[PDB]
């Protein structure tokens, strides 16, 4: 439990993930400009969806899980 | 309607576009033709000369800015000798 | 706040003074009377003030 | 991305740009005024009523910009 | 004021090719700003929501010359970076007030000054920086959807032109083509979020268009669905500026690639222009009275952008180790506090926004110039460091990585802690000004029921303290890597100095070492009444709190 | 070793090896039937029963002041 | 357009290796204990 | 109540429809020459793993509701706890399919019990000066009203409370209550 | 204790002391003790002014307070009816 555990439900398990997830999040940023351009391109698109088709906002935060889901996933 | 297809097809530059920067400040200037043409008929539609007025400080204001990117993609081909992403 | 104070009131004051029409520019008298009204009260509660608690000093 | 940009910007366009685009056809009719008609002005010469006095602080702006254009694209490509 | 200087300084500049007027140019930039302080502090007297100026084009606000004030007060700062030397001589015997104002000191300076360094050589760069004030400036005043975006492009093509100034720099070039090519994507995006506004309402006033919203908003042929998805649109333009999740990526590869000095300009007066900006815009569209409207209100992407900042900008910053892009990834975390606090639109979130802006802006500017002259006091130091070797335009960013201030506790503690508070009040610990800064988001969130947004604000602070604490755990819990030049003391290596009266005539002459080279005064002094602001913030809170207090009253005075 | 010169201890290996892989302990926990089943013992069933059991019995007993011809029961 | 060593991902899998953080099978860790003997 | 595998087909459809977009970002960030049909092939999982989450939220939201008869905001956290148990189990791995179903659960739920502003916020739309004034000097409540929330013992013994008592104990134990007396003179 | 001037002036001494002790100088010479009287003075100018803004801006805020109240006055005379 203590030296188990809790530190695996607990700091050590989130530090393991959240580098994991730093890591992937990062990934992303290519310094390629048409990638960022495309990047913009998406997020101004899901933006207008969201707002458009007055979407229930328990989809919206459903979606952000998912995508840390994926990111939690490397390769 | 026109206005509208124009503006797709400038951003449809960006999502087919992953190596081709110069494509990259066209697709703007299409954007950016594309928008004062929808104001320039709407103006026509409302009969107001201030809509034309905004048309012309666009023109000049994109004129501007066409200049100051066509400089600094000098100022970057300068030093590397590509403008081509190697993607 | 819900009503709007239009910060540029002189905007009333905008058109084209060539090629009008007979008839076409609506009347407002009743506009500028409001901002009469807005001027002169404004005027009164600055003339009350430093005319009635500069008195005690 | 066609699809979704389409029909979203499509439902923002006012009647009059979408009004001859996609049996009962409508008619634009148009008469003459006297009154309206004195001394017309060309577009150019209606934009030159107002340019440089009803809405010159546009004017002023866009000069500036042309200025900082001028400045910036030769400070950052000759050599000094 | 702000155009008279533009104009004379680039009349002076145009007729001159001499690269050692650079210093003197910037120097005449402070004192123009100095001035534009003095007339804007005489137009704040009335009270009024708003005056329509210049045929109704542009208006002024006491929020608005506050904000005129405060851009030029951090530009006046910014500015000593390129006005004064980094490095000066100090020795005890030319310390008096009578040696500072009569007697003047002779040494060889050029090489401990670093007096032609790019820094100091670039003839343009206070014009370019009083053209991106103008654009700032001219934003804040702006009262029309032409003025608008004119103002945009104008601060935006000046950020563009900044960040490629130093032409001779690949890092540079490339961070100046980026924003560019980005930045041009989302100016086409306000353009046609003002050209939607301006084909449905047939107005370019922005009274106008309030007005419209304001009978529309009353509990069927011309619904006015287009003012809600048209801001929707023009805000996403403006949410790139400021560099809010999602539309972040760009900023920490720009603020990473140009030099450290431009950075500190880019990276702070833009947002300050476009949050006031949009403060008003978010005030007088909010529907009152819940309506079909208010469901498709374009705050959300406000919203949006501010949960997705929190979180992006936390996360992310956990394995960066470039100094720079952890500064780029904590402000797109800090921009999600400014987000919330200008979503939520109260009397207490607009205190809360006002006053978390400007102590942001004067926090993030102790940083970069703590950072600064962190790089410019390894002069007398040498590394061995073979990561330190292979990084590239030492010269531009001397730090660029965090394993650089490794140490460096043991190298100048005083300067270490003043870093040390400063990112101490960017986690907000109490009493310092950035606690207190997050405290007040915190308030209004929970008092308006944003509390599903108050917990991810909590969360997400506890994930990006732990890179705060990685940069305070590199300064404090090791030794250095730099050790001082055994060249620059080495017991035979004296430089003269010659102390003259008024009249020229030597009075004494005195050897030096490289242990009489300090920090030039202005960054010190700088640094300093930053770092006790954040840290006294308790003893001196009542004014500065009292100013947001009245503004937003101001704003709000039904 | 540490700061303060210190006396000459004749530090085992052995003995040392073992308190470094308690320190470290942590880094390899994982998640098996035997552990998880451990880990709900000790911290859901144990826990949720004395909560059950204190939570049933508050306010059950008084011992105070009761003479013969009452009840230490009050509910 | 930018350098390998100030964005590519490479770079940042050196400064936090996967392996700071070890995984051990049950074979060669059946005490998870880090196959202390 | 309402259609639980109709509610259900409109969820997997609308989180399917972006997975379906960003599985066109990834065929599109492609480098290598795989062609337009990449969208079903390689990133077709995306597109369905997505379906199947928001899918499986909006069926298991709405059964929730139809078995307890009510529209409270647990439905939305059982709905979140299928939902994220649907994400992990694409990985293989049971700790992952109970702590993504957890978080999705708990994340969930928690917006739903605060009414997260992500659209709207529930407006008062009453006198808040006189909202706050009152919760700020509602000083002294009737004691029924907090007997009413903590009850009688645990130290709380309200004037009457040994009657009461006496009366509990004869219908629980049917005894009567009669202390003895400690004088012997009475 | 929060007197504006006695804390502005020691604010401008701990601003010199910061400075000579971030550029790591020593923190009293005697050639350079005028520092002190100075940083200090500024500080007691910076305090005096803060005097003065906080004596504006309370009166603007009382003024503020009684608008409140009247508005709010008003409007239920106003439910009266
Ligand atoms: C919160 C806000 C409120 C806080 C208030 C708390 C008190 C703060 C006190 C700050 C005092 C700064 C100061 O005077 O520095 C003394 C500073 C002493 O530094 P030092 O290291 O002992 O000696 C200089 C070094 O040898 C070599 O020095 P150097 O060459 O490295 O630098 C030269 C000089 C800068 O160059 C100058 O000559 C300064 C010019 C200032 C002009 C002000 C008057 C303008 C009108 C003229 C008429 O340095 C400075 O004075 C730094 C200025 C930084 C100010 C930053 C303020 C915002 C942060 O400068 C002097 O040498 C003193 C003589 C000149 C004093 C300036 C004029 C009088 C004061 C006017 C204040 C405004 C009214
Ligand atoms: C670490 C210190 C704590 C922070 C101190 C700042 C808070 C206290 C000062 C706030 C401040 C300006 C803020 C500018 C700085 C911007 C952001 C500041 C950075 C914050 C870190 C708000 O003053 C304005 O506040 C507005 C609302 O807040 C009001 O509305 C305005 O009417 C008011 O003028 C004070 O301004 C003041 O300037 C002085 C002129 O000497 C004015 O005095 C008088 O003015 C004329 C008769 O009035 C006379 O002709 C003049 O002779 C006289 O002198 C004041 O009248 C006032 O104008
Ligand atoms: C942080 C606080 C900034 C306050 C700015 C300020 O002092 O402006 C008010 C003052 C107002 O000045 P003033 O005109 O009111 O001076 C006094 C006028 N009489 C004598 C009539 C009372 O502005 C300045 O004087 C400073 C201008 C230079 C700013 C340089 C800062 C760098
Ligand atoms: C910050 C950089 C240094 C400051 C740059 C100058 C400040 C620009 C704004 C400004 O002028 O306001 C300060 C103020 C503006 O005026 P003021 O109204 O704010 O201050 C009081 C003015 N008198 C003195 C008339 C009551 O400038 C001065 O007051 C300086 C007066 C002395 C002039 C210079 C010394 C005399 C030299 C003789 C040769
Ligand atoms: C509180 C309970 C959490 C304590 C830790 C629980 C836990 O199990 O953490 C482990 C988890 C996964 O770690 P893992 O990827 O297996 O280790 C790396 C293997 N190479 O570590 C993780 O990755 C958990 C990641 C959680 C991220 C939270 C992000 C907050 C944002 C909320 C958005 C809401 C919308
Ligand atoms: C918070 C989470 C932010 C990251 C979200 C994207 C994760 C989904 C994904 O996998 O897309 C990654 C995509 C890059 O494409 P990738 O699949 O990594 O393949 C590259 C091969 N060279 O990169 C992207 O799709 C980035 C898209 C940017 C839009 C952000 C959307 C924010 C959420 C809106 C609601
Ligand atoms: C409230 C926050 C809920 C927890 C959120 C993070 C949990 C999660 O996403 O899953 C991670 C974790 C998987 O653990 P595991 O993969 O076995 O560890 C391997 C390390 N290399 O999953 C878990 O271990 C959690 C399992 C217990 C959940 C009980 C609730």
């Amino acid at each position: 439990l203590d030296k188990g555990s809790i530190e695996l439900f607990g700091p050590y398990g989130l530090e393991r993930g959240l580098v994991k997830l730093s890591k992937n999040i990062s990934s992303l940023s290519t310094s390629h400009v048409t990638t960022y351009a495309l990047y913009i391109l998406v997020g101004f698109i899901l933006y207008l969806i969201y707002n458009n088709l007055l979407l229930d906002y328990s989809y919206l935060l459903l979606i952000i899980i998912l995508l840390l889901l994926l990111m939690m996933i490397g390769e | 309607n026109i206005t509208l297809i124009l503006f797709l097809i400038g951003i449809l530059g960006f999502v087919l576009n992953r190596k081709n920067i110069i494509l990259m400040l066209i697709s703007i200037e299409i954007m950016l033709l594309s928008i004062t043409f929808l104001i320039l008929l709407s103006s026509l539609n409302m009969d107001d000369i201030i809509g034309q007025t905004y048309a012309i400080y666009i023109i000049v204001v994109a004129g501007a800015e066409s200049a100051i990117g066509l400089g600094i993609l000098v100022a970057f081909y300068r030093l590397r000798g590509s403008i081509a992403i190697e993607y | 706040s819900r009503h709007i104070e239009l910060k540029y009131p002189e905007v009333f004051s905008h058109g084209s003074p060539f090629n009008v029409p007979a008839g076409f520019y609506p009347n407002l008298d009743h506009v500028i009377e409001h901002y009469r009204k807005q001027h002169l009260e404004e005027e009164e509660r600055k003339a009350k003030k430093l005319a009635a608690a500069a008195a005690a000093a | 991305v066609g699809i979704i940009i389409s029909s979203f910007l499509f439902k923002m366009l006012p009647y009059g740009v979408i009004i001859s685009n996609q049996k009962n056809d409508l008619f634009f009719i148009t008469s003459k005024i006297w009154d309206g008609a004195l001394a017309e002005n060309n577009h150019i010469s209606s934009i030159g009523n107002i340019m440089y006095t009803n809405y010159n602080v546009w004017l002023i702006l866009a000069s500036f910009i042309l200025l900082l254009a001028m400045v910036g694209a030769i400070v950052i490509t000759i050599k000094p | 004021m702000i155009m008279i200087s533009i104009l004379s300084l680039l009349l002076s500049t145009s007729v001159t090719l001499r690269r050692d007027m650079s210093i003197l140019f910037n120097r005449i930039s402070i004192i123009a700003l100095a001035y534009c302080i003095l007339h804007d502090t005489m137009s704040l007297s009335f009270i009024s929501k708003g005056i329509g100026l210049h045929g109704g084009l542009l208006h002024i606000t006491n929020l608005t010359q506050i904000f005129h004030i405060f851009i030029f007060i951090i530009s006046i700062l910014i500015l000593q970076l390129t006005s004064f030397y980094p490095r000066k001589v100090w020795i005890p015997e030319y310390s008096s007030l009578k040696d500072i104002f009569f007697n003047k000191i002779l040494y060889y300076r050029t090489k401990i000054i670093n007096k032609m360094g790019e820094h100091m050589k670039i003839i343009e760069y206070p014009l370019i920086l009083l053209f991106v004030i103008s654009g700032a400036v001219f934003l804040i005043s702006t009262n029309d959807l032409v003025s608008i975006f004119l103002s945009i492009e104008l601060q935006s093509y000046g950020l563009y032109l900044l960040s490629t100034i130093y032409r001779n720099s690949e890092l540079s070039t490339t961070g100046g083509l980026i924003y560019f090519l980005l930045g041009g994507l989302s100016s086409c995006f306000i353009l046609l979020g003002t050209s939607l506004l301006y084909v449905n309402s047939g107005t370019t006033s922005l009274d106008g268009l309030y007005i419209l919203n304001s009978i529309s908003d009353v509990n069927s042929w011309y619904k006015p669905y287009y003012l809600n998805f048209s801001l929707l649109i023009f805000s996403i333009g403006f949410l790139f500026k400021v560099s809010a999740a999602p539309f972040h990526f760009w900023s920490p590869d720009v603020y990473d690639a140009i030099p450290t000095i431009v950075t500190t300009f880019v990276a702070i007066i833009a947002k300050i222009s476009i949050f006031i900006f949009l403060l008003e815009l978010v005030y007088y569209t909010n529907s009152n009275a819940n309506s079909y409207l208010s469901e498709f209100s374009w705050t959300y992407a406000l919203l949006i952008s501010s949960l997705l900042s929190l979180i992006i900008g936390t996360v992310v910053g956990l394995t960066q180790f470039r100094i720079k892009r952890l500064l780029a990834y904590s402000t797109i975390s800090h921009v999600g506090f400014i987000l919330l606090a200008l979503s939520v639109s109260s009397i207490e979130s607009t205190q809360a926004f006002i006053f978390y802006l400007i102590q942001y802006s004067i926090s993030n500017l102790n940083a970069f110039f703590i950072l600064i002259t962190i790089g410019f006091s390894l002069y007398g130091y040498v590394t061995n460091n073979k990561e330190y070797k292979s990084l590239l335009d030492k010269n531009n960013s001397p730090i660029q990585l965090i394993s650089q201030l490794k140490g460096y506790f043991y190298i100048n503690p005083l300067l270490s802690l003043s870093l040390a508070i400063t990112i101490f009040s960017f986690v907000g610990v109490p009493p310092l000004v950035g606690f207190f800064a997050k405290q007040m988001v915190l308030s209004a969130a929970l008092d308006n029921g944003y509390i599903f947004l108050s917990l991810i604000a909590i969360i997400t602070s506890v994930i990006g303290a732990v890179y705060y604490l990685n940069v305070i755990k590199e300064i404090f819990f090791y030794s250095p890597e730099h050790e001082v030049n055994p060249v620059l003391n080495e017991s035979d290596s004296n430089f003269s100095l010659r102390i003259l009266n008024e009249k020229n005539v030597l009075i004494r002459s005195v050897l030096l070492k490289g242990r009489n080279i300090f920090i030039s005064s202005p960054f010190s002094i700088t640094i300093s009444i930053i770092t006790n602001v954040i840290l006294l913030f308790i003893f001196m809170n009542k004014e500065w709190l009292s100013m947001g207090t009245i503004l937003v009253q101001i704003l709000f005075s039904a | 070793m540490a700061g303060l010169q210190h006396y000459k201890i004749a530090m085992d290996p052995a003995l040392v090896r073992l308190g470094s892989m308690i320190s470290n302990r942590y880094k390899y926990f994982r998640w098996t039937k035997r552990t998880a089943l451990v880990s709900f013992m000790y911290v859901v069933v144990v826990p949720s029963t004395i909560g059950y059991l204190a939570y049933k019995t508050d306010g059950l007993w008084d011992l105070r002041a009761k003479r013969r011809g009452d009840l230490i029961s009050e509910r | 357009f930018l350098p390998e060593a100030m964005v590519g991902r490479s770079k940042i899998d050196e400064k936090y290796p996967d392996s700071d953080y070890p995984t051990l099978t049950d074979k060669e860790d059946p005490d998870m204990n880090g196959g202390y003997i | 109540p309402k259609d639980a595998v109709h509610l259900g087909l409109k969820g997997a459809a609308v989180v399917g429809g972006i997975g379906l977009l960003f599985a066109a970002v990834r065929t599109s960030l492609a480098r290598k020459n795989v062609g337009p049909w990449a969208i079903f092939t390689r990133n077709g999982k995306l597109a369905a793993t997505f379906a199947a989450v928001g899918g499986a939220y909006d069926f298991t939201r709405a059964a929730a509701a139809n078995l307890r008869e009510k529209e409270d905001w647990v439905n939305n956290g059982i709905g979140g706890l299928f939902a994220g148990a649907t994400m992990g189990l694409t990985t293989g791995r049971i700790p992952r399919v109970l702590g993504f179903a957890a978080l999705t659960g708990v994340v969930l739920a928690t917006a739903e019990y605060a009414g997260s502003g992500l659209r709207g916020v529930f407006k008062r739309d009453v006198d808040e000066y006189e909202r706050k004034e009152f919760l700020r000097k509602n000083r002294r409540r009737p004691i029924e009203e907090t007997l009413a929330e903590i009850g009688e013992g645990r130290g709380i013994k309200p004037p009457g409370y040994y009657e009461r008592r006496a009366q509990r104990l004869k219908e629980k134990y049917g005894v009567d209550i009669n202390p003895v007396c400690a004088d012997p003179d009475q | 204790m929060v007197n504006r001037i006695l804390f502005w002036t020691g604010f401008g001494l701990a601003v010199r002391f910061w400075q000579l002790g971030i550029e790591m100088r020593p923190f009293f010479n005697r050639k350079s003790l005028w520092a002190y009287p100075l940083f200090g003075g500024v500080g007691a100018s910076f305090g005096y002014w803060l005097q003065s803004i906080d004596e504006k801006q309370t009166k603007m805020l009382e003024e503020r307070k009684q608008a409140i109240l009247e508005k709010r006055a008003r409007r239920a005379q106003r439910q009266a009816e």
